[PDB]
């Protein structure tokens, strides 16, 4: 097994450019072909192009000629995608991937980088703990209200509480994104054990923790 | 460009059944030796996962419930037996010709027995009220099928303005759905009313499930 680690989410003004990275561990990037793949929200997959890091050779879908520039750096074992003169249609998740060690399948994929093209500024979320109204199981919540752009990452107790969790996809409301999450535990678990919602929002460089506390 | 047409666009299959998905190419994707067709599974928020390469080879680490077949223009992905973890979108992709292209995907849903939602209501947090806001949240959790109706009543009047409804993707373990309904008011508007009700109407009963609180 190997790992492809992509750079973090980015908010880009229309007309500006951005450069994404894809750092490989466990193998030499010269021994494969790298690909970049675009996925617009709720849409399918679009192959942008590929590079052979052993010699830099590239091949693009003509649709992306001029828009996309793929490079690689063997010194840092990293592949790159530069997107130029961005417009709203460039808002997407971008993936890097490698070919089975260019005509075979893509067997390893990065985690994706969210790129949002917008004139709107970053807005950090307001994170609210949701305790039950003032049985054998109890359901707690976390409301992540009014942020821009996507994504956020939400965990419970820093990820150690993962069973019984429902994290609801973010949606636009009132010009910003709102997301929520519930966790259900046994009534002997809470409030006896502390349960905390942890929310990170890369664009605003914020990281907040909200402990769920019984109402009074 | 090679156009890959997948069928069906969506399907529901029960646990333990076999199913097949079709991928048809606009021109041949073959050499003398291989068909350059690959299949991927994708769940929302995750990258695609390779299942089958070169039409019929099972990717290392993938369960031997996935198999692929076909040549020339007509390709098939088989899942046998289907498990709950298979709820996902499936894509085919060709690499015989540049540009590489993908099909538009097949969304696989798991069919299971109907389940009523577990409903929980949450008044605005004290912190949100300090900020001058007020959202009322209702979770409708672990129900089936996905179709469900949520209504908000404030002091006996139904309200849809300001309601935000978000469904989870189908659960990879129990194949249920969950949904979050948030009624967002201003705080000055919230504390002028006292009765707040989330009502869940689902095919598992003609009478709605009602959760309420008094401010």
């Amino acid at each position: 097994e190997v790992q492809l680690q992509q750079s973090g989410a980015e908010l880009v003004k229309p007309g500006a450019s951005v450069k994404l990275s894809c750092t490989a561990s466990g193998f030499n990037i010269k021994d494969t072909f790298f690909h970049w793949v675009k996925q617009r929200p709720e849409q399918g997959l679009e192959w942008i192009g590929r590079i052979d890091p052993a010699d830099g050779h590239t091949k693009y879908d003509p649709k992306f000629q001029g828009k996309a520039t793929i490079t690689a750096d063997t010194s840092s074992n990293t592949a790159f995608l530069q997107l130029s003169s961005l417009t709203s249609v460039d808002t997407a998740v971008y993936y890097c991937a490698t070919t089975i060690t260019p005509y075979n399948a893509m067997d390893y994929w990065g985690q994706g980088t969210s790129v949002t093209v917008s004139s709107a500024s970053t807005t950090a979320p307001s994170v609210y703990p949701l305790a039950p109204v003032c049985g054998s199981s109890v359901t707690l919540g976390c409301l992540v209200k009014g942020y821009f752009p996507e994504p956020v990452t939400l965990t419970w107790n820093s990820g150690s509480l993962s069973s019984g969790v429902h994290t609801f996809p973010a949606l636009l409301q009132s010009g910003l994104y709102t997301l929520s999450s519930s966790v259900t535990v046994t009534s002997n678990t809470w409030p006896s054990q502390t349960i905390t919602c942890n929310v990170a929002h890369p664009a605003s460089s914020t990281k907040v923790d909200k402990k769920i506390e019984p109402r009074v | 460009d090679i156009v890959l047409t997948q069928s069906p666009a969506s399907l529901a299959v029960s646990l333990g059944q076999r199913t097949t998905i079709s991928c048809r190419a606009s021109e041949s994707v073959d050499s003398f030796d291989n068909s350059f067709i690959h299949w991927y599974q994708q769940k929302p928020g995750q990258p695609p996962k390779l299942l089958i390469f070169l039409a019929s080879s099972l990717e290392s680490g993938v369960p031997a419930r996935f198999s692929g077949s076909g040549s020339r223009t007509d390709f098939t992905l088989t899942i046998d037996p289907v498990e709950a973890d298979d709820a996902a979108t499936y894509y085919c992709q060709q690499s015989n010709e540049d540009p590489f292209t993908f099909g538009s995907g097949t969304k696989l849903e798991i069919k299971r027995a109907d389940a009523a939602p577990t409903v929980s209501i949450f008044p605005p947090s004290s912190e949100q009220l300090t900020s001058g806001g007020a959202s009322v949240v209702c979770f409708l959790n672990n129900f089936y099928p996905k179709d469900i109706n949520v209504k908000w009543k404030i002091d006996g009047s139904e309200r849809q303005n300001g309601v935000l409804n978000s469904w989870t993707d189908q659960d990879s373990k129990d194949s249920t759905y969950s949904m979050s309904s948030t009624l967002t008011l201003t705080k000055d508007e919230y504390e002028r009313h006292n009765s707040y009700t989330c009502e869940a109407t689902h095919k598992t009963s003609t009478s709605p499930i009602v959760k309420s609180f008094n401010r």
